[PDB]
This record gives structure tokens, C-alpha cells and sequence, in this order.
């Protein structure tokens, strides 16, 4: 540091000494400008008008230049002077973004302070190639049960969350975010902490404020940042927000740290690209979209990666989100994003209203990585669970017609109903991995078959409280060893037996 | 680039090569003035009721009845053959600009209020030694945002030297609000 | 109607042939003792 | 060298102006004054010494009036045994971080196909070790093969199994082309080939490398790359293979992943190149742009290229123009299904959509042909009872129909088998099932000498011995 | 202690930030007044531009005010709208420094109160015990929990 009068004033006095292109707007309309001049412009660079507004040059035609504006066009007056800065569009990076809310360009909107970050990064960048990568071997604890058991997620993966409107997409992502505060509080190893980025495209500020409130209420903002490109925010900001999020995440990916990024309403990005190209008079394709939508999503999702031990060992996981209409996944954007992801998590309204919440369909939902992104203790249970649920899904439809079946099939139905009633969860109520393991052990070894289906929702909570109170050591052992030795098997069985002795349910 | 740009470049080229510059320049100026003064030649050019043969006949009778080169007549026959006669005005403007740019620039310039012959002389001689262009025909203007210090634009686009008070002041302020 | 018919068919076939496979597993080793490892 | 000046820039399209000596179409131009190397391929002539070109790399950072240099030839890729063991881009540049390609030759990726007078060869039989494939859709040694399927059905997994069971034993060479697939998948393939000797990288004390051995070449135009690159990387790999075919007279293998991306990367630029759109959104020049490739992919009287193309089928719609036009270009066909993959029957091959030009009694004997047709008849008969079973039930079916259903279900479960590259999903070990073994087992099951056995025996098995063992085991645990 | 030092560092930073902010605002306002007041600066700026077409009074006045400020010892100064930029800026300086020290130090009035009314009224040579006191011992305890939790 330094003192004001004797040092800073001298410095500024030594600083002031100094002495010794532009264009003009030609057409204006709908948040877009067409300039004449600026023959030395880089395609994609930032441009400055004579009123403080900023823009981005995209169409370098022969006569004119096509600029998209970051705001309203009431300021531009068909003749205003325009100047190029020479910078390609870039954003700040660092830990100064953690705890803050920013627009597509890094300008904060929380209303509390500027952005303390000294290093910037280009928005559109080349993804990392084949050699500086490695296989996915670490898990990403989502906090849910059906995900962590049957659709596991690793560090370096790109898993899609696809469903209808109002099905629990944001809630899935918010629980994924909330489950990490314990993992981060119980360490100071940045190689093990997981930071988070939430890009919100098309959302309303009320919803974004509700999300920020839900996170502050749980202290889940000291390791997250948010990038809000809402509907009032212009098309180019909505178009840039996910690339800005990937730019903020590449700092973690490259600096040996880990990260997760949630693009929310990834279809509004394509809407904005359609809007831009149609107001720039570019010709459309099918569904009025351009043909560069694949190269719009590939650039973005190929930045998620797991780097090698020479490039630090970092990671950038991706969890895009998609809203379908009438469950139509035969469309263009859903098809592209399913075809360029390492898995799927489908969400349905029939299952959301039948009582299954989260309403994850574990048949269509997959994860190509799979068990490699799963703990051994969870492998042991989840293989059997997936098999049993496959059988139950096969048989239950025929069973519901009132036929009379043997006991080997009645056991299948009972166990499937038990598991289906186990995998239900409340919103903003995530669980640790060891506790998921214990609960699914109780469900798989048959300590819930005779019990009533409606009683499992309290069986679960009472067992959770019991093992959190009196058997934390088992949980610590599972958390450390990440397996189930015969000792822990026996201890868990004994604890469950004690619990069923101490307690009483309807069967 | 544009159509009128194409015809103007072709005409400026050929008239610099063979016939002369000044002849075709005066011819285009006369045609433009007749277009903006007669107020029926313009309609004769724009209307489609006039046949191509009547057009060419009236154009040749203007050629003979007025001081007129063959290059301009060929230009008019081409514009009629390609349905580009309304672009005569634009073409003429394009021809006009190049010659005066070749010879000497006209520049804009701003003050607060009426300066004096002394500092006017100083301004013109300073801008002349800065240009090193022997011909300069300027403009005077009055905009008081730049408080009194003489701001201007020597008209070539890529040089807007902003010698002003308020502009340097605000730039300095925004510089010295820097951190440390 | 489509998933309905498909899943009903699959469940019925599964149950029927589960029963039949149980019966065949009962009556295999008698009629084919050359596979029975009791005699090996 | 000519010299030109960029005039305008629109996405992956660049209009350029020359003062003299316009280049022909498809020629290659290098941009001068850019950060990295940037190559443009001419596609059209517009007049007034103007051309229109497609960029291989991103146009971000380009300026109007920037300078351009014509090379006098299209994108020339290096060729030889020096590309072996090495990864290469669409423009021949390596991206393996092991050094430059010391090739003594280069070929233009744009060539003319072998004429009709250059005929094919005999339909050689290819043994993969897969049962449904070797039985119902035999693969040809010198012909094109197609793996049609949507997302999540096991295309690249099947290709990896075929590579393990064919390329290692192959004495000729092999080529892989990744056209808009995942980079994780590219890394995994490279690591597995370095593991299993298909690539042999040996680092040296002086910092160099040695790829001796390494009977494979790799080419990548992956998702991160733009169109023009996704489009021309197939031509690049096909020229790399045409080198080994024509000159060295070798037998070659050619695997391609997501060839559909080629068509997609045409449609991404056609409307920028000023073409009117065709049907649902692909381009007009689909069939010709595909045929100029496929006709270069053919056996001749100097060598042979057995090719295997995976075809993405969006929304499981085989009526899409790209697959519709591609079915006509293939010798062997293999269609994967979700309704089958949902049953855990892997490989999820539909034997009623899979076909082959080879399945004829004169090529494969009548013992094979009649067996295959009897299997297909049985499965179609089983399919023609699904509604009767769903409505009425098994109670209504006669004992002939019950026998049919039992045998068809057993065949369905029996055609499944576990692969070596699916250990990390299933944990089970892999199998290699020869064709006479497959035919013997199928003949037995169709003849009826296994009706006494149960159905869960015929799952993830490569023969009848394992079936009898599993039935014995299940009876023991039954008592 | 670490959190205390982070807080005091941030306070110092914001102090110097606001200081230079007002120093610029006030220098700018002073020049905007002096220019419109004096006739000479107009022709001086004219001559400056003329000689620049081949120092100006703006940079001149800025540098002059900075040099005159650098050696002021702002502690010795006067009230807020006192004209001279030093008298305009030292008010902000001193007020901000007082609002700083009152938040990261104890106040002499709080000290004096207990030192003269509470503590020494108990006992002398050692200040032995505390049963000899009123209920306001509880208030003294509260003062403890303020003082140590601000320091
Ligand atoms: N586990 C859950 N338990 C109880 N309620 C849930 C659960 N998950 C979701 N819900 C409800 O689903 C509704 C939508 O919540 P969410 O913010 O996830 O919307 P979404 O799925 O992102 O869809 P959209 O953003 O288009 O509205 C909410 O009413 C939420 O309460
Ligand atoms: N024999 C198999 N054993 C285990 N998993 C398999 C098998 N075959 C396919 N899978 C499935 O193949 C899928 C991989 O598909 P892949 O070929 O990588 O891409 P695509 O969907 O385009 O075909 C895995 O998700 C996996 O679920």
C-alpha cells in the first residue's frame, strides 16, 4: 500500500503528461446498428458509441458493418459517431465473482461494490484438445438418491436435464448446489472444493432473486456465482451469458480446481440466436433457426472437460437444462443436445403428479460414464436396485389388472414399490452419500418389504436421525474408505435391527 | 462500389485518359444544374412513358445544342441501355467529389464565438503546417460545449484531433479516478 | 395404448415363462442326468 | 503465388477479391497476418474477380482487407507410413503433441472416383466374433457396412469391439475418422489403441518419438471444429486411405463415426453460400456430395477398402433424407433399436431391419441361408402375435404358438453376448463366437433339441455349453 | 485478529478511494469555476491548441493543485465548504478518519466514564473485588463485550 499526499499525488503528476478509428451510424432498428466505416475491425470485437452504450461487431459486410447493441436503441440517432476499442469481447475471472451476481459482461447488479478481478479472459475460445484430457474417475455428489445411485455424475461430464415445464429442473440444480456446502466447509483443499456457476437465460429477476434468497438462507453463495441474462436484457446478452459462464469456469478448470456450471433455459440462447440472425437478415433453416446451432452448442459444451495431471488436474462439469413441449424430444434442439451429451435425465409430469418427486424416469435416463463416476459402496447397492426396478417396471403394468400372482413376483412388486417410495425427496432436502448408502441398504436387504408404502416417508427420516445421532462413526468410515467392508456391513445391519426394535410401523 | 460509384470511376478514369477532365466535369455540372433548375428534365428522366428512342433523340439533341463531349453521351446511352438514367445526379456528385479531393480538402471547425483575424491566421497556418497540403478551404462553426478551445475535423475521417477544453478535462478526470 | 399394450404383454410373457422355466428347472436333472454334477 | 484481399466476413464464409489470376474452385488459400494458421477453401466464383470460401478454423479476429495467399492446389494432406501412429487434423496438421509429420508425399483430398471399368472383387466374408452379425448380416471384406441407430444404442461401442476383433488380426492397415463425435471418446480410443498395440508410441531421449509398427491412422474433425472441417475431414481420411489402396496395394479398414455430421456441416453453410433450402432443412447438394465420397470408397483391382460407417438417426426416423440416401450406398446394413436395447439384449440389433448383399445361398451355403431365413420367419411370427397376446393373453394361444413364442424369445435372448469393451458397464468378460458355432446353436434351437431348457440360460452367452452350465447352476440353486 | 485486520485494511482502502474521488471532483469544480471567471485562460487555451497543432491551463492548474495538496498535512485544516480545495478535502479526510477510529477503537468518553465513575470507586491499591458496587456492574460487563468485540 501507500499514503495519499506525498506518494499518490506525485504519481498522478508524473502520470498526467501526454499528447498526440471511427465510423458513423447509417441505419438503426430493433437493437441493431449498421455503420459505414471502421475498415480495420476484427469480426467479433467490441465497439463504443458516443453515448456510453456498447456493441459487438458481427457482420463485416463490404459497404456497411453490422453491430449488435447491449441495450436500448433510443440513444442511437442515425449519424452518431462510433469508435472501436480493438478488444475482442472478454470478461473478468477470479474468486472476486464468488458471492456476486453479474450480467452477461461481468458488470455486477447485486448493488454492493465493484468486481475485484484483475485477469480477464476471452469469451469465445478454443476448447482443449484430445491430449490434455483424461478419463472421468471422480464423482459429483448431487445430493439426490436416484441420481447418485442410477444416473451418476462425474467431474468432467456433460449431463442433460430434460423435461417439461414445472417439473423440478431448477430444484434439481439447486439441490446439487446445496449438497456441496458440507464438502467445502469440511476442507481447505481447493483441489477438492467444488465451486459453482448458475447461468440463467430468459429467467425473470423475481425468480433469480428467489434463487439468491434460497441460497443465502443456506449460506450457499460463498462458493457460487450467478450470471443473469433475463428477458428484458437484450438478445446479445442472453446469447453471451453461457459463454461468459464457461469463461469464468475455465479459470477453475485450468488452475487445478474444480467447478460445475448450470445453464438454465438453454433454449432461450437458441431463441436469441434466431432473433439476432433474423434481424441481421441472415437466412433461416428449420424451425426458423439457423444452421449454426450445432456449432453454437458444440463450442459451449466442449469446454467442459477433465484435464490431466500436467495441466493441474482440474475439471469442468456441465449440467444443461432443456424444456420440451408435449414431451416432444424428436425436435431439433433437444435432439442436438442429447446427441452431444454423455447422458440424460428425463423428467415427466405423469410421474410428477403420481407422487414421484423428483420425477426422474430411470429407463430413458442414462449416463454413459456410469459406475466409473460412482462409489463402490454405491455400486454394490445400485446395481441390484437398477435390476429390481427394471423387473418392477416390466411387471407392474400387467400386475395392476387385478390378476393373482406367485410370491416370487409379489416380492418383485413389493421391493419395487418400496424403492419407488424411497427415492422420493423433499425440495431443498439433499442427503449425504453415506446416508443414501445406508437408506438404500435398508431398502435393498428387505427391511422395507413388509412395511407399508405410505410409512417409508417417516421410516426414512427416523432412520436418518437415528444414524446421524448414534452412529456417526459408521458414516465417517463410509466417507473415508468409500466402500462397505464386512465390518461396516454387520454394524449397519445391527443398527437397522436396533432401529426396528426401538420403533414401530404399520407392518 | 455502388452503381453510381462504378459509372463515376469509369468516367473519371476515361476523362483523365483521353478527352480531358475539365470538359466532362463542366458537362456533368451543367447537366446537374439543368436537372435541378428545369424541373421537367428530371421528369423526362424518371418517367417510363418516354420510349428509349425518344430518350436517345432528346439526349443527342442536348449533345448538339450544348457544349458536350462524346464520353458523356456514351455515359447517357449506357445508362439508358441499362435503365440507370435516374442515377445521373448521384454519378455527377461522385464525379464532383473526387476532383476537389485530388486538389484540396475542405475541413470543419468549431469555436465558442467569433474569434479574431490574428488567431484565425494562427489557426489556419498551424493547420496548414500540420496538413502539408497546399490547398485548404475551411469552415467556421460555434458549439460551446468545448468551451472556447478550437476544435475541428480536417476532413479525411481518420483524423479528428479533439483539441478542446472539456474533452481533455473529462478524459483526465476519468483517467485520475483510476485505482492507486 | 401403445406402452400400455407393450408393458402388459411383456409382463404376462415374463410371468408365464418364469413359471415354465421354474418347472423345467425342476424336471431337468432327472431326464438329463449326464449334466447332473451329482454323478461327476 | 497470387494475392487477394478479404472483402467481407459472415460466419464461416469469406468473400475474397483478387486483382488477377483467380484460383479455381476448391483451391486452398492461407490468411496472412493472423494469430494461428487459417485456411480457406474456394467454393464459388461470383464475378468481378471475386470468390467465396469456407474457413477451416474460426473467423474470429479477421479484418476486411486482410491479405490472402493462394496455394495453387486444394488442401493437401501428407501421406505415407509416417502418418501411422499419429493423429492429424483436416489440414494434415498433427494435434497429438508429438512432432511434425515427416511425410515424403501429399495428396489432395479432392479426387475423382475409380471408374466403372475398375471393378470390385469377390464378396469376401468377414468374421467379427459377433453372433447376430456373423449369422444374419455377414460383413464383407471390401465393401461398405452401416450401423444405423439413434442415441444411446451402442454404436461406438460396437465399433470398438469390431476394431478389437478385426483390426488387430488384420495384416493390412486401418483408418479411423471421427466426424463430429465426442472428444472424450477420441481420447478413449487413442488410449485403448496405445494400450492394445494398435498404436506404438516410443519416446526418445532426444525428445523425438518413434511410431514404428502402429498399423492404424487417425483423423478427427470433432464437434469443437467448425463446418468445413467437419465436412472435409472425411475427404482427408479417405485420401489417406486411397494412398494405401492405390500405391501400396494394401488391404485397408476404414471406420467412420457420425458421418451424418458431414451432411449437417453442409446444411450449416449452404444458405450462407446462397443456395435455396431443400426439404426438411438439409441442402440440395446432398446426394452428389455424398456420392463423390462413396464412389471413392470402393474396392478396385489394386487394393480394397472395407468400410464401416455409423449413421446417427435423429428421433429414430429412418425416413430422414440422409439415411434414406445412405442405405442405397451400402453393401451391409445393421439397424440398432431402443425397444430392443431396453430389454438388455446387447447387441441391440434388429434382425428384421438388418440386411446384407452377402446373404445369398451361393455365397453362404444353404445351411446358413435357410437357417437365417428360418430365424427371421420365427421372429416375424412372434412379432405377429404381440397384439393378440397384449389383448387376449397367452391362454388363447395354441401349443404351436406357445412353442413359437418360447423359441423366438430364446433366440432373442441368445443373440445377445458380452463384449470385451463392455466390462466397464457390465463387469462380465467378453466372448468371441465363431460362425459355425452360431449356426450349430441356432439350428439346434430351431430344430427343438433345447425346449427343455429355460430362457434365462440364453443370456450373455456365446454358445450352448455355457447355456447348459447355466441351466445346471440355476437348477442347483433351485434345489 | 485476522478478521480484524481484514476489516481495517478494507476501511483504509475505502478511505483512500473516497479521498482521491473527492480530490478529483473538487479540483474539477475549482477549474470549472476559474475558467469561466478569468479572461486569460481562454486565450491561453487558444494558444495552447495552436502550439499543439505542431502546457495547457487545464493540466497546468491540475498539477498546481496537486502539488499544493501534496504538502498540506490535512489534519490541520478547516470546515467543509471552506473554498480552497485543501479546506474542501481535509474536512472529508478528518471526518472519515473519525468515523473509522470510532469503529475500530474505543472512545475516550466510554473510557473516562468507567475509569472515573465505576472502577476506581471500588478500591485503590489493587482494585480487589466487585461486590462493593451497584447493578451497573452488569453494564460494565456489557461495555467489556463491546470493547473487546470491536478491538
Ligand atoms: N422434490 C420436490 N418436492 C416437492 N416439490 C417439488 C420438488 N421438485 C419440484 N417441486 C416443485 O416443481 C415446481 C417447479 O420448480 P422448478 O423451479 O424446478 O421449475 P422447473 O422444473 O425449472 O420448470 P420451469 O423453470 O419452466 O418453471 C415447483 O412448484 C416445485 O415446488
Ligand atoms: N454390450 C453393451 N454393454 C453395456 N452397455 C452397452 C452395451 N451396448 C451399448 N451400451 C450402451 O452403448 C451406449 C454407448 O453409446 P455410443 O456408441 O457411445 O454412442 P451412440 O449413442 O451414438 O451410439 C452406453 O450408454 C451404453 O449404455
Amino acid at each position: 500500500a501507500k499514503i495519499s499526499p506525498s506518494e499518490m499525488s506525485r504519481l498522478l503528476e508524473e502520470r498526467i503528461a501526454g499528447w498526440k478509428e471511427v465510423g458513423r451510424v447509417v441505419s438503426v432498428g430493433d437493437g441493431i446498428a449498421r455503420l459505414f466505416g471502421l475498415e480495420g475491425v476484427q469480426a467479433g470485437e467490441l465497439v463504443e458509441f458516443q453515448n456510453g452504450m456498447t456493441g459487438m461487431a458481427l457482420n463485416l459486410e463490404t459497404d456497411n458493418v453490422g453491430v449488435v447493441i447491449f441495450g436500448d436503441d433510443r440513444s442511437v440517432l442515425e449519424g452518431d459517431s462510433v469508435k472501436r476499442t480493438g478488444r475482442i469481447v472478454d470478461v473478468p475471472i477470479g474468486p472476486g465473482l464468488l458471492g456476486r451476481v453479474v450480467d452477461a459482461l461481468g458488470n455486477p447488479i447485486d448493488g454492493k461494490g465493484p468486481i475485484p478481478a484483475k485477469e480477464r479472459r476471452r469469451v469465445e475460445l478454443k476448447a482443449p484438445g484430445i491430449i490434455p484430457r483424461k478419463s472421468v474417475h471422480e464423482p459429483m455428489m448431487t445430493g439426490l438418491k436416484c441420481v447418485d445411485a442410477l444416473v451418476p455424475v462425474g467431474r468432467g461430464q456433460r449431463e442433460l436435464i430434460i423435461g417439461d415445464r414445472q417439473t423440478g429442473k431448477t430444484a434439481v440444480a439447486v439441490d446439487a448446489i446445496i449438497n456441496q456446502k458440507e464438502i467445502n466447509d469440511s476442507t481447505d483443499d481447493e483441489s477438492k472444493k467444488l465451486y459453482c456457476i448458475y447461468v440463467a437465460v430468459g429467467q425473470k429477476r423475481s425468480t433469480v432473486a428467489q434463487i439468491v434468497k434460497a441460497l443465502e438462507q443456506r449460506d450457499a453463495m460463498k462458493y457460487t456465482t450467478v450470471v443473469a441474462a433475463t428477458a428484458s436484457e437484450a438478445a446479445p446478452l442472453q446469447f453471451l451469458a453461457p459463454y461468459s459462464g464457461c469463461a469464468m469456469g475455465e479459470w477453475f478448470r485450468d488452475s487445478g480446481r474444480h467447478c460445475v456450471i448450470i445453464y438454465d433455459d438453454l433454449s432461450k440462447q437458441a431463441t436469441a440466436y434466431r432473433q439476432m440472425s433474423l434481424l441481421l437478415r441472415r437466412p433461416p433453416g428449420r424451425e426458423a433457426y439457423p444452421g449454426d446451432v450445432f456449432y453454437l452448442h458444440s463450442r459451449l459444451l466442449e469446454r467442459a472437460a477433465k484435464m490431466g495431471d500436467k495441466s493441474g488436474g482440474g475439471s469442468l462439469t456441465a449440467l444443461p437444462v432443456i424444456e420440451t413441449q408435449a414431451g416432444d424430444v424428436s425436435a431439433y434442439i433437444p435432439t442436438n443436445v442429447i446427441s452431444i451429451t454423455d447422458g440424460q435425465i428425463f423428467l415427466e409430469t405423469e410421474l410428477f403428479y403420481k407422487g414421484i418427486r423428483p420425477a426422474i424416469n430411470v429407463g430413458l435416463s442414462v449416463s454413459r460414464v456410469g459406475s466409473a463416476a460412482q462409489v463402490k459402496a454405491m455400486k454394490q447397492v445400485a446395481g441390484t436396485m437398477k435390476l429390481e426396478l427394471a423387473q418392477y417396471r416390466e411387471v407392474a403394468a400387467f400386475a395392476q389388472f387385478g390378476s393373482d400372482l406367485d410370491a416370487s413376483t409379489r416380492q418383485l412388486l413389493t421391493r419395487g414399490t418400496a424403492l419407488t417410495e424411497l427415492l422420493k425427496q423433499r425440495q431443498y432436502s439433499p442427503m449425504k452419500n453415506s446416508v443414501q448408502v445406508c437408506v438404500l441398504y435398508c431398502g435393498v436387504k428387505g427391511y422395507l418389504d413388509p412395511l407399508d408404502p405410505k410409512e417409508i416417508s417417516r421410516f426414512e427420516s427416523l432412520f436418518i436421525d437415528y444414524i446421524n445421532a448414534n452412529h456417526q462413526d459408521i458414516l465417517k468410515t463410509i466417507e473415508t474408505e468409500k466402500e462397505l467392508s464386512e465390518k461396516t456391513e454387520a454394524k449397519l445391519r445391527a443398527a437397522v435391527d436396533e432401529f426396528v426394535a426401538m420403533n414401530e410401523f404399520k407392518k | 462500389q455502388t452503381l453510381e460509384g462504378r459509372y463515376a470511376s469509369a468516367l473519371f478514369r476515361v476523362a483523365k485518359k483521353k478527352n480531358q477532365l475539365e470538359k466532362v466535369y463542366g458537362d456533368l455540372e451543367s447537366v446537374r444544374n439543368a436537372l435541378k433548375d428545369s424541373s421537367e428534365f428530371r421528369l423526362f428522366v424518371d418517367s417510363p412513358a418516354v420510349s428509349v428512342q425518344q430518350k436517345l433523340d432528346v439526349l443527342r439533341q442536348l449533345v448538339n445544342r450544348y457544349k458536350f463531349d462524346p464520353l458523356t453521351g456514351n455515359l447517357l446511352t449506357t445508362l439508358v441501355e441499362n435503365k440507370r438514367l435516374p442515377m445521373l445526379a448521384r454519378v455527377a456528385d461522385a464525379f464532383d467529389a473526387m476532383y476537389r479531393k485530388e486538389k484540396g480538402e475542405v475541413k470543419c471547425l468549431v469555436t465558442s464565438a467569433k474569434p479574431l483575424s490574428a488567431q484565425q491566421q494562427k489557426e489556419i497556418v498551424a493547420a496548414l503546417q500540420n496538413r502539408a497540403g497546399t490547398q485548404a478551404r475551411l469552415i467556421i462553426d460555434y458549439a460551446v460545449s468545448p468551451q472556447i478551445m478550437g476544435g475541428l475535423v480536417v476532413r479525411l475521417g481518420e483524423q479528428v484531433l479533439d483539441f478542446s477544453v472539456a474533452t481533455r478535462l473529462d478524459r483526465l478526470q476519468s483517467q485520475l479516478l483510476a485505482p492507486l | 395404448s401403445v406402452k400400455f399394450m407393450d408393458q402388459k404383454r411383456s409382463g404376462e410373457e415374463t410371468v408365464y415363462f418364469k413359471k415354465e422355466d421354474e418347472a423345467l428347472l425342476r424336471n431337468l436333472l432327472a431326464n438329463h442326468p449326464e449334466y447332473d454334477p451329482k454323478y461327476s | 503465388t497470387n494475392h487477394g484481399r478479404i472483402t467481407q466476413v459472415i460466419g464461416a464464409v469469406v468473400d475474397v477479391h483478387f486483382d488477377e489470376q483467380l484460383p479455381p474452385i476448391l483451391n486452398s488459400l492461407e490468411v496472412q497476418g493472423h494469430t494461428n494458421r487459417l485456411v480457406l477453401e474456394v467454393a464459388q466464383h461470383l464475378g468481378e474477380n471475386t470468390v467465396r470460401t469456407i474457413a477451416m478454423d474460426a473467423t474470429e479476429g479477421l479484418v476486411r482487407g486482410q491479405k490472402v495467399v493462394d496455394t495453387g492446389a486444394p488442401i493437401q494432406v501428407p501421406v505415407g507410413v509416417e502418418t501411422l501412429g499419429r493423429i492429424m487434423n483436416v489440414i494434415g496438421e498433427p494435434v497429438d503433441e508429438c512432432g511434425p509429420v515427416p511425410a515424403k508425399k501429399t495428396y489432395s483430398i479432392h479426387r475423382a472416383a475409380p471408374l466403372f471399368a475398375d471393378q470390385s472383387t469377390e464378396p469376401g466374408l468377414l468374421q467379427t466374433g459377433i453372433k447376430v452379425v456373423d449369422l444374419l448380416a455377414p460383413y464383407a471384406k471390401g465393401g461398405k457396412i452401416g450401423l444405423f441407430g439413434g442415441a444411446g444404442v451402442g454404436k461406438t461401442v460396437l465399433i470398438m469391439e469390431l476394431i478389437n476383433n478385426v483390426a488387430n488380426k488384420h495384416g493390412g492397415f486401418s483408418v479411423f475418422a471421427g466426424v463430429g463425435e465426442r472428444t472424450r471418446e477420441g481420447n478413449d480410443l487413442y488410449h485403448e489403441m496405445m494400450t492394445t498395440g494398435v498404436i506404438k508410441r516410443k519416446k526418445l531421449e532426444d525428445g523425438k518419438f518413434d511410431f514404428t509398427g502402429s498399423k492404424a491412422a487417425l483423423v478427427y474433425g470433432q464437434m469443437n471444429e467448425p463446418p468445413g472441417a467437419r465436412a472435409r475431414v472425411a475427404l482427408t481420411a479417405l485420401s489417406v486411405a486411397e494412398y494405401f489402396r492405390d500405391e501400396q496395394g494394401q488391404d485397408v479398414l476404414l471406420f467412420i463415426d457420425n458421418i451424418y455430421r458431414f451432411t449437417q456441416a453442409g446444411s450449416e453453410v449452404s444458405a450462407l453460400l446462397g443456395r435455396i433450402p431443400s426439404a426438411v432443412g438439409y441442402q440440395p447438394t446432398l446426394a452428389t456430395d455424398l456420392g463423390q465420397l462413396q464412389e471413392r470408397i470402393t474396392t478396385t483391382k489394386k487394393g480394397s477398402i472395407t468400410s464401416v460407417q455409423a449413421v446417427y438417426v435423429p428421433a429414430d426416423d429412418l425416413t430422414d433424407p440422409a439415411p434414406a440416401t445412405t442405405f442405397a450406398h451400402l453393401d451391409a446394413t445393421t439397424v440398432l433399436s431402443r425397444q430392443i436395447a431396453e430389454l438388455g439384449i446387447y447387441p441391440a440389433v434388429d434382425p428384421l431391419d438388418s440386411t446384407s448383399r452377402m446373404l445369398a445361398p451361393e455365397i453362404v451355403g444353404q445351411e446358413h441361408y435357410d437357417t437365417a431365413r428360418a430365424t427371421q420367419k420365427l421372429l416375424q411370427d412372434y412379432k405377429s402375435l404381440q397384439d393378440i397376446i397384449a389383448i387376449l393373453g397367452m391362454d388363447e394361444l395354441s401349443e404351436e404358438d406357445k412353442l413359437v413364442v418360447s423359441r423366438a424369445r430364446k433366440i432373442q435372448r441368445f443373440l445377445s453376448q458380452p463384449f470385451t469393451v463392455a466390462e466397464v458397464f457390465t463387469g462380465k468378460p467378453g466372448r468371441f463366437v465363431e460362425l459355425p458355432e452360431t449356426i450349430k446353436s441356432a439350428q439346434t434351437i430351431l430344430r427343438g433339441e433345447c425346449d427343455d431348457l429355460p430362457e434365462m440360460a440364453f443370456y450373455m452367452c456365446g454358445g450352448l455349453e455355457e447355456v447348459r452350465s447355466k441351466a445346471v447352476k440355476m437348477a442347483q440353486e433351485a434345489a | 485478529l485476522v478478521e480484524k485486520l481484514n476489516g481495517i485494511q478494507q476501511a483504509e482502502k475505502l478511505i483512500q478511494g473516497s479521498l482521491q474521488d473527492v480530490m478529483i471532483r473538487e479540483i474539477v469544480s475549482s477549474f470549472k469555476d476559474l475558467y469561466k471567471s478569468r479572461p486569460e485562460l481562454h486565450d491561453a487555451a487558444m494558444q495552447s491548441a495552436i502550439q499543439g497543432l505542431s502546457m495547457d491551463p487545464v493540466g497546468a492548474h491540475f498539477k498546481a493543485s496537486l502539488q499544493e495538496l501534496a504538502k498540506v498535512n490535512l489534519s490541520t485544516a478547516t470546515a467543509d465548504p471552506m473554498g480552497t480545495v485543501v479546506q474542501r478535502v481535509a474536512a472529508v479526510f478528518q471526518k472519515r478518519e473519525k468515523e473509522f477510529l470510532d469503529t475500530f477503537t474505543v472512545k475516550a468518553t466510554e473510557a473516562q466514564e468507567i475509569k472515573t465513575i465505576v472502577d476506581k470507586c471500588h478500591k485503590g491499591n489493587t482494585f480487589d473485588f466487585h461486590a462493593l458496587s451497584d447493578e451497573e456492574l452488569r453494564r460494565l460487563e456489557q461495555l467489556y463485550s463491546t470493547v473487546n468485540n470491536r478491538v
